[PDB]
Order: structure tokens, then sequence, then C-alpha cells
């Protein structure tokens, strides 16, 4: 019954303050600097998340002033934004109110891994689709997520609908200007960032994409380890050996270093024989060493392995209708605009 | 440890 009220501005739209209301204000997960909160608006009755991030006094906040130029169906949306209290005594932070999205890509891949089962490929088409389309958005204003994991890929099981979340790791990078080596999470860090370097681009994103799509293939991370040894070495494991053509790419302060010597694993064999190979295809045009060789967000929304995606007659398991899936704007057709020819298929 | 939030409607918290 107790209601808060605060002055908070919204997250798009004009700079002005305004007082939002919420109330059932209970805690649903962990930050790194505070409790994450739920919380519903009064005057709409929707349920949003409030983060807490460290306002730097020095510079604006990298996440905020990237989610408030964002918007997009398959990224989470920043609705209000202000400051407080909290944790540490005498620090000011940053609050963060987003829309809620109840689950993750992560919670029902382990619901399928935990019974022996497969993940159905109607929705791992449906999510891996989405969240190229996330990527192909943000990219195109030369922002890289660096952060690309299953547990960020928040979920509507009803309508299957993605949306991306947690910009705090999130950089727009300018070529020739370097970048720290020690984001992304581990298991989906690309070998790039393995090898510590500042000299990469957003293609680090696709990367951690194709690491999800062999993950949600397989029921369980194709490349794991606690170090990046033992990540490399499963990575050695299935691609082979990285050449010295290929460190250059990647970070040619490596080339020279002993890796273990072993001859690449057929992609056939890594997952089980039912996998379908449009499915194993792709999965071997996204995990490439040679950054440069690996798909785009965008061409990876054309290939034929979300083809049954462009069906006019696509339909859910459950019955129901399938998500927005071709209200492309030019924003988001920006890097390769030709390609909306697959992309919006005839009945769009 | 490894999941975003404390609940979820396909396991306990
Ligand atoms: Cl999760």
């Amino acid at each position: 019954s107790k209601v808060t009220t605060v002055v908070a501005t919204p997250g798009q739209g004009p700079d002005r303050p305004q007082e939002v209301s919420y109330t059932d204000t209970k805690v649903i997960g962990n930050g790194s600097f505070g409790v994450v909160y739920q919380a519903k608006l009064c005057d709409s009755g929707e349920l949003v998340a409030i983060k807490k991030v460290l306002q730097d006094k020095r510079f604006k906040n990298r996440e905020l002033q990237i989610m408030r130029k964002l918007d997009h169906c398959n990224i989470v949306r920043l609705r209000y934004f202000f400051y407080s209290s909290g944790e540490k005594k005498d620090e000011v932070y940053l609050n963060l109110v987003l829309d809620y999205v109840p689950e993750t890509v992560y919670r029902v891949a382990r619901h399928y891994s935990r019974a022996k089962q497969t993940l159905p490929v109607i929705y791992v088409k449906l999510y891996m689709y989405q969240l190229f389309r996330s990527l192909a958005y943000i990219h195109s204003f030369g922002i890289c997520h660096r952060d690309i994991k299953p547990q960020n890929l928040l979920l509507d099981p009803d309508t299957a609908v993605l949306k991306l979340c947690d910009f705090g790791s999130a950089k727009q990078l300018v070529r020739g200007e370097p970048n720290v080596s020690y984001i992304c999470s581990r298991y989906y860090r690309a070998p790039e960032l393995i090898f510590g370097a500042t000299d990469y681009t957003s293609s680090i994103d696709v990367w951690s994409a194709g690491c999800v799509l062999a993950e949600l293939l397989l029921g369980q991370p194709i490349f794991p380890g606690d170090s990046g040894v033992d990540q490399l070495v499963e990575i050695i494991k299935v691609l082979g050996t990285p050449t010295r053509e290929q460190i250059r790419e990647m970070n040619p302060n490596y080339t020279e270093f002993k890796f273990p010597q072993i001859k690449a694993h057929p992609w056939t064999k890594v997952f089980r024989p039912r996998t379908p190979p449009e499915a194993i295809a792709l999965c071997s045009r996204l995990l490439e060493y040679t950054p440069t060789a690996r798909l785009t967000p965008l061409e990876a929304c054309a290939h034929s392995f979300f083809d049954e995606l462009r069906d006019p007659n696509v339909k859910l398991p459950n019955g129901r209708d399938t998500p927005a899936l071709f209200n492309f704007t030019t924003q988001e057709l920006s890097s390769n605009p030709p390609l909306a020819t697959i992309l919006i298929p005839p009945h769009a | 440890r490894e999941f975003r939030f404390f609940y979820s409607v396909y396991a306990d918290p």
C-alpha cells in the first residue's frame, strides 16, 4: 500500500522532469552497486525494474546516454531515470527504470537442459533472429554491447518476444581508439578478447551470439572454462589451431606463442546428429577466428536458417502469432540497405 | 549466482 514518489526524467522524449509514482516494491535480483527492485507504476499499472548505477561526477554515464537514444522492439526500454542515495554512504546513484521482462533465454535453456530435452528449433530461430536484429540496430550507431550472453537476453515466454538488456558495458567503438579487453563474460568471449586485444570491433558481439546459438543447440556452453587457457583449448578443439595469419587478425602480439596443435573437429560432429544443417552452417559463419570473416548481424538475419520465420504461414507452437519480425527501419538497415529483399518478405 | 532474477516460472528461488 506504500506509494513512493520521485521526480524523474522520461527515458525518451523531452528532457522534462515529472512526478512518477510506484508501489509494490520487491527485490528481484542483484546488481554490482545494489539490489534490483521490481515496481508497479501507479499511472499505468506497468511493471518496471529499477537498478542502481554509480554516477561518475567527471563524465556522463555511458549506459544512460546510450539507452536514451535507443528505440527498438528487441531492446529493453528505459522508462525513467533519477538519482538517489543507496548502498554506500555519501554516494549518489543513478537509477534506471526499465520495462520489466519476467524471464530470460538462459532460464528457458536450462529448463530444457535439466530435463535432458532439446529446445525446439522454432524457438532457437526466433530468439537468435531477434538477437541479431538488436545487434544490427545498435551496431548501426557504432555501439557494441560487449557483454552478450543468455542471461542478458530478456524473454517473454508467452509471446516469444526477446529484448536485449544490460548496456553497462556497451561502448561506441571508434577505429584507432583503444578499448579495454577485459569486457565480456566467460564462455562468450571472442578469441581476440582472450588474447587481450585493445583494437577490436563490434564483431565480438557476433562471436558471443554464435556461442549463444551453439549453447541452445548443444544444451550446454560450447567453450566452457574458468580460465582463458581452458577456454582456448575448447575453442581450438573445435576450430583447430589458429594460423599465424588468423592470430594477426585477432592480436598480432600473440602470433609467436606456443598453442596446442589440434586439427579442426568437423562441425557436423560438434552437435548431435539431428541438429538442422542450416543451424550448423550458421554457427560456422559466426564462430570464426578472423573477426572480419564473421557475418554481420544483418547478414545473419538473412541467413537461410531463418527462412521458416519468413513463411507467411509460420505459427507459434502454442498457436499464437509470431512477434514483430519485419518492421525494419532505415537506421536498422543502414549497414546493407538492399538486404531488405530477403529480410522483408512479400506478405510484409 | 548464474541467474538474473531470483524468481522464474521454470524453477524455485
Ligand atoms: Cl537468467
